């Protein structure tokens, strides 16, 4: 998965999956991939 | 094995000790491997010395392995004391009614004391559920330096940040002190027409609401939602509380004291049974409170991990780690035009069921300005003009470019009544209505018509949207309504915004 | 006319000096209008016995406030909890002399409880000032999972929110964990080198021991800790160069007794100038109603500023805790704590002593160390990221483009 | 309709774009039941 | 192309419930005031608040 804010079934918590979640959780420091720049992703991470 | 459970109550209630013992006489194998010897007791009043002596005498004489405490007074201190006693005796104590039922924030880790109540987090969750159900996404937050306000604000912010709903929290106001003197009027004057979540005490909510009325913050379009902290005793209602003051509280109407005691005994018995199945046997109670016994005193097996997984006859009375009920019996009450707290909604198994599908307008005070910019609008579903769909599964609220509309759907054909389901209406006519609301500056309560179909005069009686309009059940009929000679005779039409004659369609 | 003041104190001589302080305050203010009686009770080993004794001795004497302190025995597992509960039933104000636990700052539990010593959570304030002084922006919290660690974490994050910055990671471990190497290993892979610890003496010793084996106490790391983490067993295993705090008179019984008696006497005198004042309840049994002016007395006490105190200017904030206390910053140099500066009410002021940071170096270490090994994440997209199975030797076959240039593969 | 079936990669930028759009919502509800796990699988499905 | 948003007349006192919901209705950046100096002082103080 590239990354999309989804509701986790417990406590109705927003969470990023895929590359977005990997980068925001500290597992990755950079995403060199066809990661489209849009408003939803740009609020949490910053694109070049 | 024998499990001795003590039930302490007060003289304020009319229940007798014989009735308390008889409460545990259902005789359908309530305890499969054990029987429960309920011992009842009534105390004149609750206070530290006599409360401690009562509990210690119960533990020494009756050798109780548990306790069910129901207090009559509204002393919030008692709960704390009970917790302390539990931490000194390892007796699983249950707070049932009164002071013992007021949720204490942080219990001792070594104390087994559980309460029949809802924490401020659960009350905030119910309040946000009300706001989401009534589409009051924009809201403010007025709190004070009352204890626990920081946790309330933090939980509200966390829930707002982690929700797909809009939740346009305009501002957070913390009235430190001097509500009428200075530095508070400036903050309170920037609150516009919205929902105002207020967290303070009752004697302080009185002052805050009086100041808000003095600042014109208690109109028809201002909804003050408050926790059980300010509603407090339902019997006494200050004159400063505006009508329509929405509050959430533990229900004292339906959840009777006898049901509370039965549920507490069931919880303790089920926990003991689970311990018997898992561990070896019932741990004997501590020797005495006094004497300064030289021992770590920590029991090898306790009921702490067995009250989290409890299922009584029909209800799930499980507790959390902090000691809160997982499924509290929360009720949403409002202050109606009769100045009495009237129950409106309930909170059952993580769902908020509200009686009023559409929020009724409440006259806050006798001198309130009359409601004239709020209109009731009928509408009928037509394929290109008014599309009616269900609520968004993702956000659980009406989607963009769409407006709430209540359809009176019957339970079935067997019954002659129905419930108003809040669906989402869009289309050409709905867009026209939204533009009209924006331009003419009026608010509307859209609702589908269920009597007729587009209007017709049967037996000199109009049905449909025309019938709703003529009989003053609505202010206007936005929809695919064709201008006619008879309809124009009966109702007044606006200018035609789309040309619709009668035409014939044939297969090519 | 006579006004009773109760004191649960550690030893008999402490009760005697409390009586002497009461007499001195009565002389200073003047006993012509009101005479300040002084009743005292020694601590009892059993909490239930203590909660009975406060009713039988202090409450039955119709006291106006209770001054409670820790017992002489080093155990300090929330000793004033009985008193603060029992006297909290009637909203009778309680003064905590040397109880620095952070649970008592919760006014929703301890309804009427004041203290002349800040709780262990306010130490975080000092740490923030250090971050402003030495310019540390990346930190790691190692708070415990109990109420104390959570309170310290909450206070520190509240302070950081004003800076629009957050701690890199907030690691929480359960109290009394023998093995904590997992969290320390997780912390080592981060960038921040400012490690802030908030844990009991035993947990601090465990963390120090587990970080010593991981070589996390060497040069480039800076440790900020509280008073519990440099006192007792935690000092035995403390890494060199650790920076800790020490309250100036936190363990002084006599000074706190004197200033608490002075401030409570001033508050009593101020209160008895108001109207419709109600006498305190007499005896726990048979009196189930709260003190009518108890909340008013507590509001008076919280708004009273003692002018000349032995421990300084006594001032209570909204939570009823002591405000503007002096913390003596201590650095562990050569297995010995030396004062390398003092944190007064608002600011840290250093002294002639030189700070020896962990590893023995004297230059101030940087807050973090930038990592040049980026963890890259990619997704299989055919035109952009081809992904192929490797051959049996660990690499994959080298290819060439149409121009003959080799393809660069990772 | 039920004859012309179309979709995209589940939890990706285009999914977010279609979720955010106000006019295309209807066809978004058409794609949420057929979204594929990866672009390669969707391309293969289009191919056959 | 004037855009005259609303006409507000402060007939009651300048501190009661009225003239607060009325004054809050001002969303424009330009306010043409008409009153005496004494009333102007009160109105401008309320607007600043
Ligand atoms: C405060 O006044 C009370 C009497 O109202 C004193 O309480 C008794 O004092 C005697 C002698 O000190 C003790 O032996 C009794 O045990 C006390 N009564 C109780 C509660 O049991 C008290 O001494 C006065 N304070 C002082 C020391 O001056
Ligand atoms: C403390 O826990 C950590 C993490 O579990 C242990 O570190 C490794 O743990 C794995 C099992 O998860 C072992 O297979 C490795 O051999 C451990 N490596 C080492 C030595 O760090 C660690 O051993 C534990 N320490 C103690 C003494 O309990
Ligand atoms: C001690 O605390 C005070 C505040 O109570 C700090 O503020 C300084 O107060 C002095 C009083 O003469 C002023 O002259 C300084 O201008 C204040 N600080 C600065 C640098 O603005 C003070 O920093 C603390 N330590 C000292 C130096 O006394
Ligand atoms: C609920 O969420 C958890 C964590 O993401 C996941 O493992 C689990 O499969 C989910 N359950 C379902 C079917 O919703
Ligand atoms: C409760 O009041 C009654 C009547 O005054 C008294 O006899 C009884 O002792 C009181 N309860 C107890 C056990 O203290
Ligand atoms: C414990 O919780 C589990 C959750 O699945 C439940 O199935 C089980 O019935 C519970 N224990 C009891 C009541 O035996
Ligand atoms: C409460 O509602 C949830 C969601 O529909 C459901 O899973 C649960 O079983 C319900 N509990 C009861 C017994 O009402
Ligand atoms: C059941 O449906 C019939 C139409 O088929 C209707 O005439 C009748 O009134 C319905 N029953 C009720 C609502 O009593
Ligand atoms: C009641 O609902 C059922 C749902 O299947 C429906 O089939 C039936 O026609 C309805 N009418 C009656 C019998 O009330
Ligand atoms: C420091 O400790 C680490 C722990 O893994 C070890 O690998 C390393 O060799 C040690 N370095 C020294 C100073 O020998
Ligand atoms: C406590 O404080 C008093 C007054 O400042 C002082 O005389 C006494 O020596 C101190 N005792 C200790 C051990 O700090
Ligand atoms: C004090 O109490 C009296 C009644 O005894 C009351 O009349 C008076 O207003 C009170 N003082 C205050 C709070 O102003
Ligand atoms: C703190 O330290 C100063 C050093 O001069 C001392 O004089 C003063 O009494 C102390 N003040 C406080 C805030 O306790």
């Amino acid at each position: 998965k590239f990354g999309t804010q989804e509701r986790v079934n417990n406590s109705n918590k927003k969470e990023w999956n895929g590359m977005m979640g990997e980068l925001l959780s500290g597992q990755a420091d950079m995403i060199v991939a066809p990661l489209t720049i849009n408003n939803e992703r740009a609020q949490y991470i910053e694109f070049s | 094995p024998a499990l001795n459970i003590a039930v302490l109550l007060g003289h304020s209630h009319d229940v007798t000790e014989r009735e308390l013992r008889n409460l545990w006489g259902p005789e359908q194998a309530t305890g499969l491997p054990l029987d429960v010897n309920v011992v009842a007791l009534l105390m004149n009043r609750t206070d530290p010395k006599s409360l401690i002596t009562h509990v210690c005498d119960l533990m020494s004489g009756a050798r109780i392995h548990g306790l069910v405490f129901g207090d009559d007074t509204d002393q919030e201190a008692v709960a704390q004391m009970l917790d302390f006693i539990s931490s000194q005796t390892f007796i699983p104590i249950l707070g049932i009614h009164g002071g013992a039922s007021m949720i204490m924030a942080d219990k001792d880790p070594t104390s087994t004391f559980f309460q029949f109540g809802a924490s401020i987090q659960q009350q905030a969750t119910v309040m946000l559920k009300i706001m989401q159900d009534y589409d009051w996404h924009v809201f403010s937050l007025v709190t004070t330096i009352f204890p626990g306000y920081r946790d309330f604000i933090s939980f509200i912010k966390t829930t707002v940040d982690n929700s797909f709903v809009g939740w346009d929290m305009q501002n957070v106001i913390t009235l430190d002190t001097s509500f009428e003197d200075a530095k508070t009027q400036v903050q309170l004057k920037k609150i516009h027409s919205s929902v105002i979540l207020l967290y303070c005490s009752k004697d302080e909510a009185v002052l805050i609401l009086s100041e808000a009325r003095s600042l014109g913050l208690t109109g028809y379009d201002f909804f003050w939602i408050v926790p059980s902290l300010v509603s407090g005793n339902t019997e006494l209602i200050p004159k400063e509380f505006p009508s329509g003051l929405i509050s959430v509280s533990y229900d004292d109407w339906d959840y009777s004291l006898e049901a509370r005691v039965r549920d507490g005994l069931g919880i303790l018995t089920t926990a003991a049974s689970s311990m018997l199945e898992k561990f070896s046997y019932i741990p004997e109670a501590k020797a005495s409170c006094y004497g300064q016994a030289e021992k770590p005193e920590t029991p090898l097996h306790t009921l702490h991990q067995f009250m989290v997984n409890v299922t009584w006859d029909g209800k799930d009375l499980s507790f959390t780690e902090e000691g809160y009920q997982v499924h509290p019996r929360l009720v949403v009450i409002v202050l109606n035009k009769d100045r009495e707290w009237e129950k409106v909604g309930k909170w059952e198994n993580q769902t908020l069921s509200l009686r009023h599908a559409v929020w009724p307008r409440y006259k806050s005070f006798s001198d309130c300005e009359p409601d004239d910019n709020h209109l009731s609008i009928v509408t009928l579903e037509e394929a290109p003009f008014v599309i009616v769909e269900d609520i968004d599964p993702l956000t659980e609220t009406c989607v963009r470019n769409t407006v709430p509309c209540r359809k009176f759907v019957k339970i079935n054909n067997s019954t002659n009544e129905g419930m108003n389901v809040k669906k989402c209406c869009k289309g050409f006519c709905i867009d026209i209505l939204k533009k009209l609301s924006r331009t003419v500056k009026f608010t509307y309560d859209l609702y589908l018509v269920t009597n007729g179909k587009h209007g017709k005069k049967v037996n000199n009686v109009w049905n449909g949207m025309i019938g709703e309009v003529v009989y003053q059940r609505a202010v206007m009929a936005v929809g695919s309504l064709t201008i006619n000679e008879e309809r124009s005779e009966v109702v007044d039409f606006s200018v035609p915004f789309v040309e619709t004659g009668i035409s014939v369609m044939v297969s090519r | 006319k006579i006004v009773n003041i109760g004191a649960v104190l550690s030893t008999r001589k402490h009760e005697q000096m409390f009586r002497e302080a009461v007499n001195q305050a009565n002389k200073r203010h003047g006993s012509w209008k009101i005479q300040l009686n002084a009743t005292s009770v020694t601590h009892k080993p059993n909490a239930i016995q203590m909660a009975l004794s406060v009713c039988e001795d202090l409450i039955s004497s119709q006291v106006y406030a209770i001054l409670v302190s820790h017992p002489p025995t080093p155990n300090d597992h929330f000793t004033p909890t009985p008193v603060s509960y029992t006297a909290g039933f009637y909203r009778i104000p309680v003064l905590g002399l040397t109880t620095r636990m952070s649970i008592y700052s919760d006014k929703s539990i301890h309804l009427s409880f004041l203290r002349t010593v800040p709780p262990y959570s306010h130490q975080s304030s000092v740490w923030f000032e250090m971050m402003r002084v030495y310019n540390w922006n990346h930190i790691i919290l190692l708070v415990s999972d109990d109420h104390e660690g959570r309170a310290a974490q909450k206070r520190l994050e509240t302070l950081l929110e004003e800076r629009e910055s957050k701690a890199e990671k907030v690691l929480q471990f359960d109290p009394g964990t023998k093995n904590v190497t997992a969290l320390l290993m997780e912390a080592r892979e981060l960038e921040a080198r400012v490690i802030i610890l908030s844990a009991s003496e035993d947990d601090a010793a465990t963390v120090y021991r587990a970080a010593a084996m991981l070589n996390m106490t060497g040069s480039g790391y800076v440790w900020l800790v509280g008073e519990r983490e440099i006192s007792g067993n935690a000092l035995r295993y403390a890494p060199d160069g650790i920076i800790g705090l020490q309250l100036i008179n936190g363990k002084n019984e006599s000074a706190h007794i004197s200033d608490a008696v002075g401030v409570v006497a001033q508050a009593v005198h101020e209160l008895l100038e108001k109207e419709n004042i109600t006498d305190p309840p007499r005896g726990c049994v048979g009196n189930t109603n709260i003190w009518k002016t108890g909340p008013l007395f507590k509001r008076v006490l919280m708004s009273s500023k003692y002018a000349d105190g032995v421990t300084g200017r006594v001032e209570f904030n909204e939570d009823g805790d002591r405000k503007f206390a002096n913390y003596s910053i201590m650095n562990l140099q050569n297995r010995k704590l030396v004062q390398v500066g003092i944190y007064n009410g608002t600011h840290v002021i250093p002294n002639d002593r030189k700070i020896i940071w962990p590893g023995g170096e004297t230059e101030k270490p940087r807050g973090y160390q930038m990592s040049t090994r980026l963890k890259i994440v990619t997704i299989h997209q055919e035109p952009f990221v081809y992904v192929k199975p490797t051959m049996s030797d660990g690499t994959c076959k080298e290819e060439f483009t149409v121009n003959g240039d080799p393809v660069k593969k990772v | 309709s039920d004859k012309f079936i179309y979709a995209t990669v589940k939890q990706s930028s285009v999914d977010i774009y279609f979720r955010r759009q106000v006019e295309l919502s209807t066809m978004y509800r058409h794609m949420e039941k057929h979204n594929y796990e990866s672009a390669a699988e969707a391309i293969q499905a289009v191919r056959d």
